[PDB]
RNA sequence: CGAUGUCGGCUCGUCGCAUCCUGGGGCUGAAGAAGGUCCCAAGGGUUGGGCUGUUCGCCCAUUAAAGCGGCACGCGAGCUGGGUUCAGAACGUCGUGAGACAGUUCGGUCUCUAUCCGCCACGGGCGCAGGAGGCUUGAGGGGGGCUCUUCCUAGUACGAGAGGACCGGAAGGGACGCACCUCUGGUUUCCCAGCUGUCCCUCCAGGGGCAUAAGCUGGGUAGCCAUGUGCGGAAGGGAUAACCGCUGAAAGCAUCUAAGCGGGAAGCCCGCCCCAAGAUGAGGCCUCCCACGGCAGCCGGUAAGGACCCGGGAAGACCACCCGGUGGAUGGGCCGGGGGUGUAAGCGCCGCGAGGCGUUGAGCCGACCGGUCCCAAUCGUCCGAGGUCU
RNA sequence: GAAUGCCGGCAUGAGUAACGAUAAAGAGGGUGAGAAUCCCUCUCGCCGUAAGCCCAAGGGUUCCUACGCAAUGGUCGUCAG
RNA sequence: CGUGAGGGAAAGGUGAAAAGAACCCCGGGAGGGGAGUGAAAUAGAGCCUGAAACCGUGGGCUUACAAGCAGUCACGGCCCC
């Protein structure tokens, strides 16, 4: 179970057997290995992981040290990949190649305060026949003296997006080794620029 | 609408309760290095005129 | 939303917003500094200095591109004379925007000033 | 996009003319039809003496609509008019003739005889 | 489902 | 880093320059190569261009056409592959740049609206002479 | 009865199962297919119309199916107001009359402000025995749970024929969900162009305001979007329901059970996605500071750190979050690219002129990808450990 | 100690709704103990069969100056019916 | 308040004597702090007495794993006499 850090690029289609096939490129490779979780000591099996270089000016003193006794110069990102021992000490993106298949982890767009038909999907009211300014307005929220209070769990307006999304079971289109580009048909959470993951698929 | 009205007069401990979060911030203040007066960070100083080591306004 | 969109609205419309802009250029490049609210300040950074570099080109063109904004012929002339040579060498960045450390009284509103730089 | 209500112009010599949907026959509750799917639908507007009259209950296939089709291969392509062509329960049209292109999505949804009777395949 | 249709107890709410 | 420098680096492999160069008004005659059952043919898709949407290499222009007494509208990439080649037929002088207008006129309206650009078809025959 | 607003609709659901479909079964007057009927099963699904206020009901066209009920006949401090309770008016009928009718008819005031519980979101405080920066375990929650058609097997098994499989393996859809903007398609309040009436600048040309909170019209980037695109429902392991067994007495036979062991559902437990140590049972690991001055407590100065303040941000109501703060590309400007608009003004020439031609894909030009210290993030300040007890 | 009691005082809701047409504002200069709000200027916008002007009714010094800002003005006030 | 007939309030108290607080200080004024008066100035004119609800500052005890008509009975802890 091989995952890697990497970052939201932009989306685009290119051409593969006259048909066409719109990726999204994301700036995966390098992060080296900057912790391993071994079960002596951590209880589960993993490996912290790293990204972007960092001003070692604008590292702290506590996170210096921990970086130092990997071997590491400061990198902007700590993230962990589960059940993941590579055999290196540094990952890039050729641990995937064309064909497989992958699940990529994000920070979806955040919609701020969304309403109930934004956020859920629900209809609102009519727009004409009486309606009275409850046209984006959910409905009831709940009965009466039986049980004359609101299921946890209601669907109700709130914030809705800028929230951890996973999307599974992507096509690997291409690597680009030297400028450590990984190519993926289909949609990923959250904006250009965006922190992601790549692990490989839990479907089969 | 139906006139929604409070149903019971709200206790001095409840009201109070809900006032915990109303205490005033100080102003945040540093002191000019030309005229040791406490004023304002990131403006120029309003009593004797200098910003960024130069003067800028009459005061 | 509002996700990567340029420039404030003001609590105005369109067409106010706009005179809003253009009546500060007057101000400012009559005066060469006012004193605004902090949030009008940094919105006049950018429609002044479009101006003062369509000034420092001098052309014909640029001159009744100005004046749309302006409307005043002194007042452009005294753009293309006086203030724009004073930029040939700067490479933009021809305003300054400080803030003031006192408020207003009858609304507090934090203020700054903006001037013509050297 | 022909869903119910949708006038459609038919394009054969079954003496209709506008046909109106009343159902995509695709499955339990689909919403739109497109090029390649049945219908049935109310003749509304037919020709004196012909293989169908006006108030008939006729299945149809949707040749053409005016709504564009994206494809495989990044093209697309929309036509002018919605237009489909009227058939028996073996999906065989029930006139001789066809009026105008109709889109090659025809062939791989297997309307072989009405692709091969238009005029132009596009 | 009640089949015999039920009259109002209250009128429609008027000004006094 | 540079986004999109990254993004315009992966769409290099399918850029196209082979193509002549056309603007909305011109009648052209797109070479498109499509499978019907098992071959493939070229088929010749013919019209005047009445978009140019760009993006790039994300390009991409719609033909319009009538056919049998049918109006066809046809959206190309400017980079697909199954482009073969395209052929100007004729320039026409635009005085708008997306001619959606065109699609509510008749023959006579029309041919009144896009007359010759006589100014690039002076230039296409002074092209051509590459001797 | 010092008021518990009353049909139907909309919206939002939630539960029961006496199950409409989907799943698993026994019996069949079950050849196959397809039905009948009983048992298990509430996980998910359960369409769009015509008529009528209608619930209901009939009908049209589909469907895997078009389930029945509870929740104050759920839901008027959520909406409607067609039905029905007011006053007006009329028809039939009744009454000498005023008037009246589970008889019909046309019309007819639905109340901006949520205190408490509840619910959706977001913080502030304290606690988690030293003070800190990171990274995590996942107790326990939540979300998801659908299904069709065609082909191959095979026109085989079965059947006189018509008709037509179990199991096994392919591909294609419908509806829903989460995400996304490459494409298709919207918007794009001043990004470009065109046009009318009027007032103006400056007479011409060129411009400006106003005609909407864009005057109108043709276009349109980023963003936010669906009609567009990606992906999901599983796989698989475990224990089971009805039901089917192995071995087997009580009961020399028989018996699925009394001892024991199997097989067996869309169902239950894992598994997937998401939240989560306020899990006070307050967890774990990596790294950093460390015995500071005075009378398990206090008062200070500090440490590592943090905070204020500032430039900001696809983060956001405020708060928060995240980035940056000159040792810096954070905003603004500027420059290059993109993109939109589609050939500016000016001049030259052609025409009596409205115009036309060239210069010229010109000019202008939001946000998009970048560069650039020109402008602004100056300068600083305040909190912050000395670690209880066997 | 209660009469939806009577009179007055003071609480709650709460620093909450609101602050009275979406025709609109910006800067400079001045006065002053104090200025988004008063005065001057320039700019921008609104009315123009009026949102301009003159009569009548009705109101009754609200007119004009000077000096004031406790209250009145929905904020402010140096200004004002 | 009502066109009108007509309805119809609220509101008493410095001290024996004004001896009603010169003068100084902060302030624009209000207001206050000293000085002075007085037997007394929380008798200072918003003035005899000055209750209660209501608001506030300071101190003692207590409170952030806790279920409530708020008390009560017991016990323990801290503070006070
Ligand atoms: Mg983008
Ligand atoms: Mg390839
Ligand atoms: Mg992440
Ligand atoms: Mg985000
Ligand atoms: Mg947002
Ligand atoms: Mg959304
Ligand atoms: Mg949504
Ligand atoms: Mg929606
Ligand atoms: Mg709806
Ligand atoms: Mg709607
Ligand atoms: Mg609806
Ligand atoms: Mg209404
Ligand atoms: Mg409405
Ligand atoms: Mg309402
Ligand atoms: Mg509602
Ligand atoms: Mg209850
Ligand atoms: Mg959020
Ligand atoms: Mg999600
Ligand atoms: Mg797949
Ligand atoms: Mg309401
Ligand atoms: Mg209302
Ligand atoms: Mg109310
Ligand atoms: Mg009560
Ligand atoms: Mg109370
Ligand atoms: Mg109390
Ligand atoms: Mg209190
Ligand atoms: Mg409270
Ligand atoms: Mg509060
Ligand atoms: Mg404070
Ligand atoms: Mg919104
Ligand atoms: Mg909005
Ligand atoms: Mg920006
Ligand atoms: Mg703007
Ligand atoms: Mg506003
Ligand atoms: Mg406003
Ligand atoms: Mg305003
Ligand atoms: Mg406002
Ligand atoms: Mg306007
Ligand atoms: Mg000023
Ligand atoms: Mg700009
Ligand atoms: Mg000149
Ligand atoms: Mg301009
Ligand atoms: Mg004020
Ligand atoms: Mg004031
Ligand atoms: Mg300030
Ligand atoms: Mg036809
Ligand atoms: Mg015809
Ligand atoms: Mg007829
Ligand atoms: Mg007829
Ligand atoms: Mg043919
Ligand atoms: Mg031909
Ligand atoms: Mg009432
Ligand atoms: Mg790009
Ligand atoms: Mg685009
Ligand atoms: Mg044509
Ligand atoms: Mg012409
Ligand atoms: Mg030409
Ligand atoms: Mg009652
Ligand atoms: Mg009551
Ligand atoms: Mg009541
Ligand atoms: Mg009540
Ligand atoms: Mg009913
Ligand atoms: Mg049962
Ligand atoms: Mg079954
Ligand atoms: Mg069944
Ligand atoms: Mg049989
Ligand atoms: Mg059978
Ligand atoms: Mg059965
Ligand atoms: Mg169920
Ligand atoms: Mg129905
Ligand atoms: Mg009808
Ligand atoms: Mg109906
Ligand atoms: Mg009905
Ligand atoms: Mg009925
Ligand atoms: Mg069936
Ligand atoms: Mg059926
Ligand atoms: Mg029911
Ligand atoms: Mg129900
Ligand atoms: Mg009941
Ligand atoms: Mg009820
Ligand atoms: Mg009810
Ligand atoms: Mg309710
Ligand atoms: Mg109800
Ligand atoms: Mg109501
Ligand atoms: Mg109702
Ligand atoms: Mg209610
Ligand atoms: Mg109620
Ligand atoms: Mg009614
Ligand atoms: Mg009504
Ligand atoms: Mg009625
Ligand atoms: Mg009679
Ligand atoms: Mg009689
Ligand atoms: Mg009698
Ligand atoms: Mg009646
Ligand atoms: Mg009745
Ligand atoms: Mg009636
Ligand atoms: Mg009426
Ligand atoms: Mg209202
Ligand atoms: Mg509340
Ligand atoms: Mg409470
Ligand atoms: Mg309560
Ligand atoms: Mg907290
Ligand atoms: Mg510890
Ligand atoms: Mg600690
Ligand atoms: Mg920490
Ligand atoms: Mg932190
Ligand atoms: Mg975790
Ligand atoms: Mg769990
Ligand atoms: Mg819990
Ligand atoms: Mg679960
Ligand atoms: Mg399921
Ligand atoms: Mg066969
Ligand atoms: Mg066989
Ligand atoms: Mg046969
Ligand atoms: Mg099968
Ligand atoms: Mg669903
Ligand atoms: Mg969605
Ligand atoms: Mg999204
Ligand atoms: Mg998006
Ligand atoms: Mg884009
Ligand atoms: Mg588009
Ligand atoms: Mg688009
Ligand atoms: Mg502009
Ligand atoms: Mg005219
Ligand atoms: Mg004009
Ligand atoms: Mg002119
Ligand atoms: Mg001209
Ligand atoms: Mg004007
Ligand atoms: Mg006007
Ligand atoms: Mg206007
Ligand atoms: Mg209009
Ligand atoms: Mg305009
Ligand atoms: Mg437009
Ligand atoms: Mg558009
Ligand atoms: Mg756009
Ligand atoms: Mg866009
Ligand atoms: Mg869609
Ligand atoms: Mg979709
Ligand atoms: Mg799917
Ligand atoms: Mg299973
Ligand atoms: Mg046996
Ligand atoms: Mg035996
Ligand atoms: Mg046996
Ligand atoms: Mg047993
Ligand atoms: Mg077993
Ligand atoms: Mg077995
Ligand atoms: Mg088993
Ligand atoms: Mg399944
Ligand atoms: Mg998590
Ligand atoms: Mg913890
Ligand atoms: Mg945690
Ligand atoms: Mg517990
Ligand atoms: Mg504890
Ligand atoms: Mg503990
Ligand atoms: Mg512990
Ligand atoms: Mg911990
Ligand atoms: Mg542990
Ligand atoms: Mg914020
Ligand atoms: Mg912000
Ligand atoms: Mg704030
Ligand atoms: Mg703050
Ligand atoms: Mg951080
Ligand atoms: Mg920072
Ligand atoms: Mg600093
Ligand atoms: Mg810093
Ligand atoms: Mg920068
Ligand atoms: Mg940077
Ligand atoms: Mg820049
Ligand atoms: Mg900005
Ligand atoms: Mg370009
Ligand atoms: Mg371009
Ligand atoms: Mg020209
Ligand atoms: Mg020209
Ligand atoms: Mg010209
Ligand atoms: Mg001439
Ligand atoms: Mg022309
Ligand atoms: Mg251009
Ligand atoms: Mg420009
Ligand atoms: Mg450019
Ligand atoms: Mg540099
Ligand atoms: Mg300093
Ligand atoms: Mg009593
Ligand atoms: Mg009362
Ligand atoms: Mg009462
Ligand atoms: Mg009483
Ligand atoms: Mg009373
Ligand atoms: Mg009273
Ligand atoms: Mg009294
Ligand atoms: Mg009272
Ligand atoms: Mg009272
Ligand atoms: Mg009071
Ligand atoms: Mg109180
Ligand atoms: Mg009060
Ligand atoms: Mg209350
Ligand atoms: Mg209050
Ligand atoms: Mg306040
Ligand atoms: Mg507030
Ligand atoms: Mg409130
Ligand atoms: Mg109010
Ligand atoms: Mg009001
Ligand atoms: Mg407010
Ligand atoms: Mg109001
Ligand atoms: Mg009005
Ligand atoms: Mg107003
Ligand atoms: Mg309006
Ligand atoms: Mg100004
Ligand atoms: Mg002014
Ligand atoms: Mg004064
Ligand atoms: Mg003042
Ligand atoms: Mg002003
Ligand atoms: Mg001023
Ligand atoms: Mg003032
Ligand atoms: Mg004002
Ligand atoms: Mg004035
Ligand atoms: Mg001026
Ligand atoms: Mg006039
Ligand atoms: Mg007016
Ligand atoms: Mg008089
Ligand atoms: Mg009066
Ligand atoms: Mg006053
Ligand atoms: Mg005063
Ligand atoms: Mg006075
Ligand atoms: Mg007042
Ligand atoms: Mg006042
Ligand atoms: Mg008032
Ligand atoms: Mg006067
Ligand atoms: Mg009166
Ligand atoms: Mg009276
Ligand atoms: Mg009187
Ligand atoms: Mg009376
Ligand atoms: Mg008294
Ligand atoms: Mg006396
Ligand atoms: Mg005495
Ligand atoms: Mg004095
Ligand atoms: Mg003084
Ligand atoms: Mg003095
Ligand atoms: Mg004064
Ligand atoms: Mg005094
Ligand atoms: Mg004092
Ligand atoms: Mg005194
Ligand atoms: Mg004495
Ligand atoms: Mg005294
Ligand atoms: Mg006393
Ligand atoms: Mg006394
Ligand atoms: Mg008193
Ligand atoms: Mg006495
Ligand atoms: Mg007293
Ligand atoms: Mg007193
Ligand atoms: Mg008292
Ligand atoms: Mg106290
Ligand atoms: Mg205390
Ligand atoms: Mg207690
Ligand atoms: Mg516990
Ligand atoms: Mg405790
Ligand atoms: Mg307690
Ligand atoms: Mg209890
Ligand atoms: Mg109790
Ligand atoms: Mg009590
Ligand atoms: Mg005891
Ligand atoms: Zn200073």
């Amino acid at each position: 179970m091989k995952g890697i850090l990497g970052v939201k690029v932009g989306m685009t289609r290119i051409f593969r057997d006259d048909r066409a096939v719109p990726v999204t490129v994301i700036l995966a490779g390098p992060c080296p290995v900057v912790q391993r979780r071994t079960p002596e000591k951590d209880g589960y099996t993993a490996v912290q992981l790293g990204f972007l270089p960092q001003n070692p000016k604008r590292v702290n003193r506590p996170l210096k040290g921990h970086f130092a006794k990997a071997g590491v110069e400061p990198v902007r990102i700590l993230r962990e990949i589960r059940d993941f021992n590579p055999e290196g000490d540094t990952v890039t993106v050729e641990i995937f190649k064309p064909g497989e298949r992958v699940d990529v982890t994000g920070t979806s767009k955040g919609r701020g305060f969304a309403g109930v038909m934004k956020r859920w999907n629900f209809a609102g009211g009519p727009d004409s026949h009486g309606a009275h300014k409850i046209h984006r307005h959910p409905g009831s929220i709940g009965n009466r003296k039986t049980p004359g209070r609101v299921y946890k769990g209601k669907k109700m307006a709130g914030h809705y997006g800028a929230e951890r999304v996973t999307v599974m079971n992507l096509e690997v289109v291409d690597v680009i080794p030297e400028e450590n580009l990984l190519l993926v048909k289909g949609a990923v959470p959250g904006p250009n620029g965006g922190l992601v993951i790549v692990r490989e698929t839990k479907k089969a | 609408a139906k006139h929604p009205v409070p149903k019971k007069k709200t206790s001095k401990a409840r009201r109070d309760a809900r006032r915990s979060h109303h205490a005033l911030t100080p102003p945040t203040l540093v002191p000019c290095p030309e005229c040791k007066a406490m004023k304002p960070p990131h403006t120029v100083c309003p009593e004797c005129g200098y910003y960024a080591g130069r003067k800028v306004l009459e005061v | 939303m509002r996700h990567l969109k340029s420039g404030r609205k003001l609590n105005r419309h369109s067409s106010h917003r706009l005179a809003l802009y253009r009546n500060q250029a007057k101000s400012l490049l009559t005066h060469g500094r006012i004193t605004t609210t902090v949030p009008k300040a940094k919105e006049l950074r950018g429609f002044v200095d479009h101006l003062i570099h369509l000034a420092k080109r001098g052309d014909l063109h640029a001159r009744r591109l100005v004046l749309r904004d302006l409307q005043d012929v002194k007042l452009v002339r005294k753009l293309f004379d006086e203030i724009a040579p004073r930029y040939r060498d700067r490479q933009g960045g021809y305003t300054r925007v400080l803030k003031l450390a006192e408020r207003r009284r009858g609304d507090g509103a934090p203020l700054a000033l903006v001037e013509l730089v050297e | 996009m022909i869903q119910p209500q949708t006038y459609l112009e038919v394009a054969d010599n079954t003496g209709a003319r506008k046909i109106m949907c009343i159902r995509v026959l695709k499955g339990s509750n689909a919403k739109y039809a497109t090029v390649g799917d049945v219908i049935v639908a109310s003749v509304k507007e037919a020709i004196p003496r012909g293989a169908v009259k006006e108030g008939d209950v006729v299945k149809a296939v949707v040749v053409r609509t005016k709504k564009e089709i994206k494809r495989p291969d990044g093209s697309a392509i929309r036509f002018d008019d919605n237009a489909a062509v009227i058939i028996n329960n073996q999906l065989e049209p029930r006139g001789t003739r066809v009026f105008g292109p109709v889109a090659r999505e025809l062939r791989e949804k297997g309307f072989m005889k009405i692709v091969s009777l238009a005029p132009e395949v596009l | 489902w009640r089949i015999r249709p039920r009259p109002p107890r209250l009128p429609r709410p008027r000004p006094r | 880093m540079n986004r999109g420098a990254l993004i315009k680096l992966v769409e290099s492999r399918y850029v196209r320059t082979d193509l002549p160069e056309f603007r909305p008004g011109d009648t052209v005659r797109v070479s498109y190569k499509v499978k019907e059952g098992n071959r493939t043919r070229i088929q010749d898709f013919e019209g005047i261009v009445i978009r140019i949407r760009r993006n790039g290499f994300n390009t991409t222009f719609t033909v319009r056409k009538v056919s049998y007494g049918v109006g066809v509208e046809r959206i190309f990439p400017l980079h697909s592959p199954l482009i073969q080649k395209i052929d100007i037929v004729q320039r026409g002088r635009a005085r708008r740049a997306k001619l959606y207008f065109i699609r509510n006129l008749s023959d006579r309206e029309i041919r009144r609206k896009l007359r010759a650009d006589r100014k690039r078809i002076d230039q296409d025959r002074a092209a051509e002479r590459a001797a």
